[PDB]
């Protein structure tokens, strides 16, 4: 099955600064890569779909980029409400798979 | 608007069948594809499977045929049945639509001999 | 299921077998076979005797020659079949690794069976009565109703096997193509269904012409004859012989006569409702998927084993479905039927199919409905608003013959 | 041939004979013939035949029976296609009906002798006191197939002891697109594997 590897595993940042999170697929998945945010005691929240498509109700500071095997989730000027876990998920082939996640923490 | 909510036992015994229900309110279950996702104690997420409009199902091979996803339009609910569970099945279970826009609150299910 | 028939017909590699050399032709115009492996394999009635793998090096519009190793050949009876498959070893952007892009199969040889069975240890007993004839042998018993002429029941031990008698079937729950644009309001007299309807096929009544039991040296022999008629017109005539032997095997031999002037029947075979309900179906014939006569090139001859559920095709508008042709042996529960026939098996009678507008309204029936056809008319499809079944696929011979062997394990 | 089986059984109102042969060559079974003869109080025999042809053998030219009759009659009468010689891929000009002709007319004097004179779609044939009934193709003359096959010219054929009768359940087409390569279309080749047919022989 498709394996998604996320890096770094953890990223510390000070509110106001920007960050970019990486997700790489073991094989090409076109643009079928989505990004989720998950906080303790809460269900995942879809942030970006199909690599770079925006989602209504999500802060504009979130953007996605990439195609094939290398993808990135960027947060322009991190806010405290952004601290938590970020997971990428591919839907190009069944079974759908998730990356191991990147933890974003305050520095 | 649409709302999803998981319900069912929070504690089960090894080898038994874990059964959860996802109640959908706000729209018909015949208006979307429905999924089950779970998160293991170590922050690992696994897409268990989904049922599409025709009734066709897709299950993660990792579940070795122990999973069944069904629907009940009259009650506007869909279900997850996981047979012969072990301690490895302890996790937080979530139901969500295929698009990923609607998710339940998630429910912790612990598999223990006790 | 149609999807496969397409896939196969549209395949980009073409084969020809000459002796033990396979000629491969590429229909690609621009690319070279560069993610392609050819798997080959030989088998005798489902049993594998040999396999290979060969990498294809054929250019677009090119040919590649493939010579096979000396092929084994057994004494054993049966058909020897060669089957080849092209595989995509590596994944592409639209295919997974190990995707099969083409295939083809050939029959290589046949060793006919010149072996007579072992003279029965036992001998069946025939018990007459005015209602029926009973045949007993072992735990096994078979009953034929002398008023109807059909095998009304059968037991293995204390358990009955039928819910419905084994009887001749000449119709089918109309496919979309059989119906066309015919509506209740506005009838299309040309639609197959209409013709069949009008001619009484669906409501013809049987008529015992004869029903006799005879005792053979080592077996019992039942002999029947019915006439199906509608408004004093004899549509068909069915003539059988059942012959039960010391082996506790019944051999059915059937011979139909179809009136020249009646629309050709959708099919010709038997059906009955079994009492059992098993989880799997196993057969040696074409499959694994639903296949009809004018739609079976994509299917392969072999031994297939699937869940009952898979023997039904959920066409949203219910109709005859799930057929598998060229079957030589079929196994369900303790039953085993052998011969050359087409068959289908589910939990829905033809009538239920025929009377349900949507598939979601079908309900599984008491046991298992089995339809075994000596013959089946094609499905057509050139269009769905006029007769599209080519003549080669219409049951227009008049005289039809077939035989079966029913038995147990 | 090879007798595999041959049994007699007594029925309530008839006798039933049952046989089976295998034709083989070099340990290869080409065909298998399975019959039943059933003679009844009417003094009619009903022959029922069932052939199995090996997938891997060239399809046979034909499938039927033959025998040499002792009698020699002046006419032949049948109900089927005719009046003229007709083969399967060559019978559109023929008509179904009752024909009656002289034996002599049931032979076609092709200068280079070969199988000839067939008439298809026959339902009833009458020769002397015999009458056969069913669905078959047949031919009848004073020359065995072998004699035909072994004579270069027709002028050298000699009439044999009685009447040779060939009754075919099936016959392969004659072809003709050309005469130097196989010209028989597939539809006319006996390629089914399983063949079934029945007859009723009797007298008047």
């Amino acid at each position: 099955d498709i394996v998604l590897t996320q890096s770094p595993a953890t990223l510390s940042v000070t509110p106001g600064n920007s960050v970019s999170l990486s997700c790489r697929a073991s094989q090409s998945i076109g643009n079928d890569l989505h990004w989720y945010q998950q906080k303790s005691h809460e269900s995942p929240r879809l942030l970006i779909k199909y690599a770079s498509q925006s989602i209504s109700g999500i802060p504009s500071r979130f953007s996605g980029s990439g195609s094939g095997t290398d993808f990135t989730l960027s947060i322009n000027s991190v806010e405290t409400e952004d601290f938590g876990m970020y997971f990428c998920q591919q839907s190009n082939s069944w079974p759908y798979t998730f990356g191991g996640g990147t933890k974003l923490e305050i520095k | 608007d649409v709302q999803l909510q998981e319900s069912g036992p929070s504690l089960v015994k090894p080898s038994q069948t874990l059964s959860l229900t996802c109640s959908v309110t706000g729209d018909s279950i015949t208006s979307d594809y429905w999924s089950w996702i779970r998160k293991f104690p170590g922050n690992r997420l696994e897409y268990m499977g989904y049922v599409s409009y025709s009734g066709s199902t897709y299950y993660n091979p990792s579940l070795k045929s122990r999973i069944s996803i069904t629907r009940d339009t009259s009650k506007n609910q869909y279900y997850l049945d996981l047979n012969s569970v072990t301690t490895e099945d302890t996790a937080t279970y979530y139901c969500a639509n295929w698009d990923g826009d609607y998710w339940g609150q998630g429910t912790l299910v612990t598999v223990s001999a006790a | 299921p149609a999807l496969t028939e397409a896939k196969h017909q549209q395949q980009f590699f073409q084969f020809r077998l000459s002796g033990q050399t396979i000629e491969v032709t590429s229909e690609y115009l621009f690319r070279h076979s560069d993610n392609e492996l050819l798997h080959w394999m030989v088998a005798l009635d489902g049993k594998p005797l040999a396999s290979g793998e060969v990498p294809l090096d054929v250019a677009p519009q090119g040919k590649q020659l493939i010579e096979l190793p000396e092929l084994p050949q057994p004494e054993s009876a049966g058909q020897l079949w060669l089957t080849v498959r092209v595989v995509q070893p590596n994944a592409t952007a639209w295919s997974e690794a190990g995707h099969i892009s083409a295939w083809q199969q050939w029959r290589l040889a046949e060793n006919l069976s010149v072996t007579l069975p072992a003279a029965s240890h036992a001998i069946p007993h025939l018990t007459t009565s005015e209602m029926d004839f009973c045949i007993e042998l072992g735990n096994k018993r078979w009953q034929f109703n002398r008023q109807s002429g059909f095998l009304s029941q059968m037991w293995i031990g204390d358990k009955k096997q039928l819910l419905t008698p084994l009887r001749d079937q000449f119709t089918r729950a109309p496919l979309d193509n059989d119906i066309g644009v015919s509506e209740a309001t506005r009838i299309d007299p040309n639609a197959w269904v209409e013709r069949w309807k009008a001619a009484g096929h669906y409501q013809a009544e049987a008529a015992l012409l004869q029903c006799t039991a005879d005792t053979l040296a080592d077996a019992v022999l039942i002999t029947t004859a019915h006439a199906w008629q509608h408004q004093g017109k004899t549509l068909f005539i069915s003539r059988k012989t059942y012959r039960i032997d010391g082996s506790g095997q019944m051999a059915i031999t059937v011979d139909v006569e179809v009136a020249s002037d009646t629309p050709h029947p959708a099919r010709i075979g038997l059906n009955c409702q079994l009492a059992q309900v098993a989880e799997r179906v196993n057969w040696l014939g074409l499959g694994p998927q639903e296949n009809y006569p004018d739609r079976l090139t994509a299917a392969c001859f072999d031994r297939w084993d699937l869940p009952l559920s898979d023997m039904y095709t959920p066409y949203v508008f219910p109709s005859e479905n799930g057929l598998r042709c060229g079957t030589r042996e079929l196994n369900y529960g303790p039953h085993q039927w052998r011969g050359d026939f087409q068959f289908n098996i589910s939990r829905y009678s033809q009538q239920q199919l025929m009377e349900t507008s949507h598939r979601h309204l079908l309900h599984a029936e008491e046991g298992t409905w089995l339809n075994i056809d000596g013959f089946h008319m094609g499905i057509g499809g050139d269009d769905s608003w006029s007769p599209s079944v080519s003549a080669e696929f219409q049951l227009s011979a008049g005289r039809y013959h077939y035989q079966l062997v029913w038995c147990q394990k």
